[PDB]
RNA sequence: CGCCUCCUAAAAGGUAACGGAGGCGCCCAAAGGUCCCCUCAGGCGGGACGGAAAUCCGCCGGAGAGCGCAAGGGUAGAAGGGGGCCUGACUGCGAGGCCUGCAAGCCGAGCAGGGGCGAAAGCCGGGCCUAGUGAACCGGUGGUCCCGUGUGGAAGGGCCA
RNA sequence: AAUCCCCCGUGCCCAUAGCGGCGUGGAACCACCCGUUCCCAUUCCGAACACGGAAGUGAAACGCGCCAGCGCCGAUGGUACUGGGCGGGCGACCGCCUGGGAGAGUAGGUCGGUGCGGGGGAU
């Protein structure tokens, strides 16, 4: 555990200067590093309120620190254009290091893990070189067992990077955490 | 744009309406910091706080409290006798709480 | 008569001040505050139906 | 006519001058001493032209079915909310740039207009492109 | 057939019409105080349960989203979005003005007692404002403790709320 | 002490103080920066705010200068309008005399000018 902690620490610390000058030649800047990572998941309407809301709890929890209560369908998805406020903001905006043992554990230690979990995804982030890819099925047992039949699945996170333009960002998490195929 | 700039222009305009005659403009950060006194944009500006006469960049929000109390008396007499308040890029607990107490003695005079 | 009914404040037997008010949401709950001419200001209380 | 999906019920009345002039193809019909002109009458001309022109190569446009004219009642005595919507049309008054093409190549177009408007409803004149026009 | 808003009042203001249009005769116990923070819709690009439209990431933007309620004014230099603590949505009152012939209705610095939001420079005598309104009589109730038809009291009654 | 100059602030002027394009500075500014027990802080993270300091860099916020593409400014003329007096027409309406006389429309215009405190920049 703190094992893979020291791990990401190194992966990146070195890889960084590595490609850093390999191609950069700017001034070893965020050319192209990664900072803070928010994570978001399958909106409250995915609710049952008490039940799967508390499950969202368990999960958000053991995953990175924060676990769901009972309120996930207000101003309701209702019928099509039928919705009011937005009291279903269930996400983790944790900011740094924790995040890195995470890049670790998460990408590099749980990446392929369950049903054909391959990863042959085109322009992963591409929306400015900052993230993109959230997976559509939990890291199954990134911990816990049957603590809810359907429990959870709509999973998707995002990193705040500086890997500016893509090709660059690409160098970045490509060698840093694995670039899923063509 | 309008965002952070406003953080600014807001403490601004409110501060401004405020009117008990003068305001000192503290300024957060290390060597950055320094506070100058002003009144009505008559055009004038009383005295200048602390020329970077470093006393302890250390764990010294006290580098602060000091430069402050300093400016406190500095103006205190610098400009004979008066009463008002000031700006602040933030709440009064750190750097700024500091310039505060500085001023604080500035007026307290004991 | 609607969820809008009129009450008024009176204070610890030492005065009564007035003002209308409502019925809706927290209904009865009626302490409040106010100050009578009793003493110089004073709690008052409010309630009084 | 066409003054579809309006927005209000009625206008009012006045008249005096405006801003029609240019060219837009070189087959032009310009009003001169009018006011409002029935969206219909209008279509009239439209027809006249369209038909004359060996019945095909398109003409263009000009004014619009603009306002809602009301004779209100039907013939009553007067005091209705002045309500009633009824005849819709153009509001062109100082010799206006009325623009109609086709590819007549000639006094043929001429005729087309000739009747169209001779018809329509006023003292008016016609021509082509006479002093270009420069915009930004 | 009372009131608010817009047009026509034609540029001060201000005016009919069986002239155009269109709302209100609620409340909001906390949209009432103040201190501290924040800051739109929508466009685009990238994304779990999506999947025209949530939720999150990445840019873009005289602010056209917003403010119970209609319009209009305003206006995110927020009146707007969030947190803390609290009653002044105080009594005594006001100088001096808006409009108005009547009565109306309406604007208010500042002095007093008295508190509440900051440490304070100060804001708070309801709300973001322009409609939610009704003389006079009559009578009720909570006072008060002024009057009483010889005097003591009292039916009853004067001013307050 | 009291000259201009570099500025860090902090003031009047509402877009020629804008967008954006090329450049460029840290010596000293100042920014990001380091880390967090301690002030005090994020309904998640000191992200911001904050505390706690050598460094490293000047990427990022950042200040001038060149660039007018968008945007902003937007005259001279010129017409419409019309204050007032008179005509011409049954007419809707036209026209004449005497002062005021925007708009848009080529000009061409700009990539701020400056109030004050001051580290200080040049015996």
């Amino acid at each position: 555990m703190p094992l893979d902690v020291a791990l990401k620490r190194k992966y990146y610390e070195e890889v960084r200067p590595e490609l850093i000058r390999r191609f950069g030649y700017q001034n070893v800047w965020e050319v192209p590093r990664l900072e803070k990572v928010v994570i978001n998941q399958g909106l409250g309407e995915a609710k049952e309120d008490a039940r799967i809301l508390e499950k969202a709890a368990q999960e958000l929890a053991l995953i990175t620190g924060q676990k769901p209560a009972v309120t996930r369908a207000k101003k309701s998805i209702s019928n099509f254009k039928l919705r009011k406020g937005m009291p279903i903001g269930l996400r983790v905006t944790l900011r740094r290091d924790r995040m890195w043992i995470f890049l670790e554990k998460l990408l590099n230690v749980a990446l392929p893990r369950i049903r054909d979990f391959r990863g042959l995804n085109p322009n992963s982030f591409d929306g400015r070189g900052n993230y993109n890819l959230g997976l559509r099925e939990q890291l199954i047992f990134p911990e816990i067992t049957y603590d809810m039949v359907d429990a959870l699945r709509g999973m998707d996170i995002a990193v705040v990077t500086t890997a500016e333009t893509d090709e660059e960002a690409r160098a970045l998490l490509e060698l840093l955490g694995f670039p899923f195929r063509k | 744009r309008l965002t952070a700039y406003e953080r600014r222009k807001f403490r601004v305009r409110n501060r401004i309406k405020r009117t008990g005659r003068l305001r000192l403009s503290v300024f957060r950060s290390l060597k950055h910091i320094y506070a100058q006194i002003i009144d009505d944009e008559k055009g004038v500006t009383l005295v200048s706080a602390s020329s970077l006469a470093l006393k302890l960049k250390g764990n010294k929000t006290e580098v602060a409290r000091q430069v402050g109390r300093a400016l406190a008396e500095k103006a205190l007499a610098l400009g004979i006798k008066q009463v008002a308040f000031d700006r602040g890029p933030y709440k009064y607990h750190g750097r700024v709480k500091a310039l505060a107490e500085g001023a604080r003695e500035g007026g307290l005079e004991f | 008569r609607i969820k809008l009914l009129l009450e008024c404040t009176e204070c610890k037997r030492r005065n009564y001040a007035t003002e209308k008010n409502k019925r809706n949401t927290p209904n009865k709950l009626e302490l409040r505050k106010y100050c009578p001419w009793c003493r110089k200001h004073t709690v008052h209380r409010e309630v009084k139906i | 006519r066409m003054k579809y999906r309006k927005q209000q019920r009625g206008r009012l009345k006045g008249a005096t001058k405006g801003g029609d002039y240019v060219a837009f193809g070189d087959y032009g019909l310009v009003a001169l001493e009018p006011a409002w002109i029935t969206a219909q009458q209008i279509e009239a001309a439209r027809v006249a032209m369209v038909r004359h022109f060996r019945r095909g190569g398109k003409i263009f446009i000009r004014i619009f079915p603009d306002k809602p004219y009301t004779k209100k009642p039907l013939e009553v005595r007067m005091g209705k909310g002045k309500g009633n919507v009824e005849g819709y049309v153009a509001v062109v008054k100082p010799g206006r740039v009325m623009f109609e093409v086709a590819g007549v190549t000639e006094e043929q177009a001429m005729e087309a207009l000739r009747i169209a408007g001779h018809k329509l409803p006023i003292k008016t004149k016609i021509v082509r492109r006479d002093a270009y026009d420069e915009a930004q």
